């Protein structure tokens, strides 16, 4: 019947269960999860920038002026791209972009980016700039061609030699496309182009290009067998670019003074935009956190957590409970 | 420690994290040790953050930007992504794991360390009942009590005082 | 420690009682305390293998002689794995098997010393692991140490005839 | 007096682990997480057969090498074994166009079929029967590859070739061409008449236009000439167009090829061993659940983490005291 | 209760302070100072010694129109760096916290080891220190540190002091 | 009562370390195992001094830039240490195909040696000393690289050339040749006569076909012209065969090579020291037995493991209290 002095700890009402290298299944006073598994899911501003989001065009299409892809830029600025997986409006002429990867890869993050008239349509005085038009681009049902090049043809049958240079008058760097278009056989030709052997060649300090048609039979795609194979080259200031071609010459119109800084990616992602900003960005939705770990989604944007392939990360904080 | 001599867990002491129980002749109430437990609750959000502050996170843009043409060169990308993965999931459940254990044995620890002081405050004129709990002898009031809680205990009021409980009644 | 040796006859376990009384001389297993280590150390290696995530992955040479600059970024990428694994897996070998000993030389003193708060004062320790039983002892006796169930009460004055009589 | 004591296990068990702080400790059971053993045959990957070429490499078995066995059906495969330096690559020198990727693609296939696309009665103005070099012995006798036609001239005469080939067939179809490069230009017209030739080949994404390079190089095999061969994938309902008024080598079979994982190719000599497993390495198969080994580093499937060790032995049992 | 850590030990890292007639002095256990002391070596040596070092070339080889390749070899290199530096910090501080209770334990189980000789013959003030029951000399301290004590010899001169002193 | 005591050591000690619960606990002895300290120099790797082009690029050296330094014979060495914007590199404007992957290959050799394997006496009917341009000046004269020459017509005539070489040495030989772009076809003419002109180059496994890209550039160093250069591994025993009619940077040094292991190419400004180490950063090298190091990622050796952190301070003795 003598005192007593007991020695003991908390218990509570917790359900929480953590893991131990002995044990399993072991109920705690107190947890903590320190693996991330939420996010806001809307596309957000990356540190303040807002992401380039073509709607459903590609970069391809978007550079070279598809004539469903909206002009007028918009940002100046952008911190990364979001492309559609299978954008609509990527070529509507059939053909290529050279090193598209790559040049989707630079132009990630651009810092500054506007899109200025360097060869206008009345320097080409001796041919026809109005012509260079297809069913396979159409606008409002009409055919039509890319925005930002030409496509000459041949004028009172004649196709003179185009000799051009443009010399790059401008503090930064100028991205300029140009293309060929490749004809289906020797007839298409001359009706085009009068001219039955072309070429074009293309220098600056850095590039040598010379490239001729290939006239073989292909398939038709977006109903023509003819292809078009797009090239680009950075011009830096005060260097010059000459142009030499007699035929098949998809002439620039429109270049791009670019301003590059930062490195990024491009995004797949069909989310809606939010209005928002984050330090790090997933193609379902951005990510505010500072766990370590996260398990949301691999292909990150920015500063993220380490992705794990993880349910639950629960530490152990209280004590053993019991009940 | 925390399954051994004291086997359950006292939800009435909601003051703290390890504390006491007397039970005298004028009382039965519980009490807690500020000391013994702030030091775990401080080391324990030491150990959470930690783990959580000694991560270094860098600016990276992950995508897919390789052709049909480049597999070679995406299955090595592939390689890296899934590797990575696997180093940080391994590490991160054998973390919580072996950690998740020494939360367990430091909370094993201290309960022990608090029943170890009270066995050579009180020596042997109280015994030990292997649950955790001290039977007395002398008979303990509120002020003994808190002598053996707070470290107060004036030993020579009840050195004698005990012979004349201790050994008497056998 | 207290426990200095090992006792290789008992079989039936991890941890185990040692009796020499005069019905007797023999070994024990203890189960309680012997099974919860068991399937602590069952459950620590199969945390080990278990929690390992594993894909499918080709591992191949695949790159030419004029892509030797994207070949080395291969051998780069399998070396600084390699040296991941190789370390994290040392070190982990390492840190716990010193913890899974210390698990055996823990779950051994706190048998010790259940005996030695169910002894009270009845027997001397001996310095080596053992209780001198200076009381009387039977062979029931002997379990009801093991099974937990000893009672002092049964020679409780007894200890008085032998504890302040011996002089 | 009677005692009770306290103790723990000590068998005869010689096995030692190390902790972090004390070096070759004996114990009573402990465990080894390291694998280091392998059947030392090659297996099924999930039970799928690996396509095995012997003494050919995939761009021999691909057009049709007469040293190189016939075409055994092979359905399905996982993976494909190479020996190191296979002996009958191309009996003709020359190349073949994107061959890493082509051999990466091929590495796991899910449905491949051999098919007949041009056959050699669509030449009635070509010669599809003297395209044939001592470089490319079959039977002691010159022969060329088994799968592509090389057509010369007919009646001194070369015209110019056009046709084309839908793709009928609901899979994707893989065909292969090549082209001959002359030696001078009295070969050239001695084969095919005309001085100035060209290849052109076109689908829906392909538009290829090839001249030969008639130059002096080595010896090569017997032959100062040289083949170089392409590929495409025609996917379905696609054509491909040919045409060419000399140094074609025209394809006479495509192949019909469902591509679901990938894979790699693997180089080993050892022999295939009617087993499954779901890894396997170059020296031998692995059968285990354990996290690491350190049989070989170049794998493929589900494999534990290759590491530099010879032992990860983990201590189980107590510390054994002699 | 065994708190402070004395300053006059210069010679290990565990031992004795004894105070008895003839005077008081500092003593240390060569054994339990030596057994930590290959220890942590071990430790520190294991952490060095099972690093595995290759030989490697780091550098830039890949031009401006091969910059996806560049950002692989980057996103590779940062993320070794991630791996290699968490576990390096969190490595040092586990071991850390294992090297103290290390020292921690090892005071504990020289604590117990002289109880285990002196048993009933001395007290236990609750502070790291024993009260002999008995007079000490050098010779019986020392018959203390080694492990050599006579429980005999002094059990009776133990309850002059014991139950006499009322 | 005589009394016995267990206690600790203490000492004079602000060395502070970290665990996972506590910051900043005082103990008697750390140890830190991150590697901070370099030598600040460049130095040899495992003995071989590396390769240190000062004001000269790895293409300018290889063709003979007149504006370098002249070839200071260098066996051996273990890595190239480049400026990161080296002053000359190709006078005459131009590009050296597979230039990074030449580089990669030049990282680390074992022998190296320059040999003369057509001289000029090689070329009676073409005029071997008008190929100079300012853009290429020796001693204040139009002069030109001075491993490889350019060919220019004779009596107003470009005959056709027909050379080959054999490898009759037993080491692989690092061969460069070029082709020269003109700006008009007045300037074509002038120097070749040829409006149309090619350059075949055949070995056992290079088949290459060349044509000059005339058209108009911008001026690089005072000249609108190009001169592309191509390189090859001539194989021992084997023989490269050319064949042109103008716009032909023709050989006349080749280089025996020899390769063993593989380095890289380190971008630094730091002077080399006459010292060893088994690890070199582009600041200076490392002389450690750590683990880990913060010194600079792009590491040359065997070296411990980057990391990012200032301080790895792991505890050896126990917690000491002033
Ligand atoms: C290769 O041969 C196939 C089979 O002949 C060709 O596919 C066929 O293409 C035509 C026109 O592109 C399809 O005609 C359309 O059929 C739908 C009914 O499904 C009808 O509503 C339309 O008004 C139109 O008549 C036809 O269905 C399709 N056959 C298939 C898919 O089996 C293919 O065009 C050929 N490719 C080349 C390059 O020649
Ligand atoms: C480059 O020059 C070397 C040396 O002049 C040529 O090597 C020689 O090649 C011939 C084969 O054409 C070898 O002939 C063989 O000789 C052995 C006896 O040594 C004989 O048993 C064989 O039946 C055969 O006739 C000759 O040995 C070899 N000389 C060497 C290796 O020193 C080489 O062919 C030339 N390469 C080119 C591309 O011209
Ligand atoms: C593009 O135009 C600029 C005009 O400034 C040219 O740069 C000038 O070149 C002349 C002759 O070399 C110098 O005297 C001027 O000082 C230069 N301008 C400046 C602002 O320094 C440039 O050469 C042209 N690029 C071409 C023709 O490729």
């Amino acid at each position: 019947p003598g005192d007593q002095i007991c020695i003991g700890y908390h218990a509570n009402n917790s359900t929480e269960q953590v893991d131990t290298i002995m044990e399993k299944n072991v109920t705690v006073t107190h947890a903590q999860d320190i693996l991330e598994k939420t996010h806001n899911g809307k596309l957000c501003d990356l540190n303040g920038v807002k992401p380039l989001i073509l709607k459903d065009c590609s970069v391809a299409g978007w550079l070279l002026g598809n004539p469903m892809c909206d002009e007028f830029i918009r940002v100046p600025e952008w911190s990364y791209i979001v492309e559609r997986a299978n954008p609509a409006n990527d070529l509507c002429y059939p053909g290529s972009l050279n090193d598209y990867e790559e040049l989707k890869h630079m132009l990630s993050r651009i810092n500054h980016f506007e899109k200025i008239q360097i060869i206008p349509k009345s320097s080409w005085p001796n041919h026809e700039t109005s012509l260079g038009v297809s069913a396979a681009c159409p606008y409002q049902g009409a055919p039509s061609f890319f925005r930002n090049v030409v496509w000459l043809i041949k004028k009172n049958d004649a196709y003179p030699t185009i000799k051009i240079s443009y010399n790059n008058t401008n503090r930064e760097d100028l991205l300029i496309l140009w293309g060929i278009h490749h004809s289906n056989n020797a007839e298409e030709q001359t009706n085009l182009y009068k001219n039955p052997i072309t070429y074009i060649s293309v220098g600056t300090s850095t590039l040598n290009q010379r490239l001729a048609p290939k006239i073989a039979t292909r398939s038709q795609v977006n109903g023509q067998r003819g292809r078009m194979d797009f090239f680009w080259t950075i011009l830096k200031p005060n260097d010059a670019i000459h142009f030499e071609s007699n035929g098949n010459f998809i002439a620039p119109e429109y270049a791009y003074k670019i301003v590059k800084k930062g490195d990024s990616t491009i995004m797949k992602s069909g989310v809606e935009y939010g209005h928002c900003n984050t330090k790090c960005q997933t193609p379902v939705g951005a990510i505010n956190s500072s766990m370590p770990f996260h398990n949301i989604h691999p292909l990150t944007i920015g500063e993220c957590p380490k992705y794990v392939k993880s349910n639950k990360l629960v530490l152990a904080t209280g004590l053993r409970n019991s009940p | 420690a925390i399954a051994g001599f004291i086997e359950g867990g006292w939800q009435g002491m909601v003051d703290g994290w390890y504390g006491y129980h007397h039970s005298n002749e004028q009382g039965s109430g519980y009490a807690a040790d500020k000391e013994s437990t702030q030091k775990a609750i401080d080391g324990v959000t030491n150990k959470v953050n930690s783990i959580i502050d000694k991560m270094n996170t860098q600016f990276e843009a992950v995508g897919r930007e390789f052709n049909n043409l480049e597999r070679r060169i995406e299955n090595l990308n592939k390689k890296m992504e899934d590797g990575f993965l696997d180093v940080w999931t391994y590490n991160a459940e054998l973390l919580v794991l072996m950690e998740n254990e020494r939360t367990l044995d430091f909370h094993d620890s201290n309960v022990k360390n608090l029943y170890d002081k009270v066995r050579l405050q009180l020596r042997d004129n109280a015994k030990e009942l292997g649950n955790g709990c001290f039977e007395f002898y002398h008979k303990c009031d509120n002020e003994c009590m808190e002598s053996v809680r707070n470290g107060t205990y004036d030993y020579p009021q009840y050195s004698e005082e005990a012979r004349l409980k201790r050994e008497e009644i056998s």
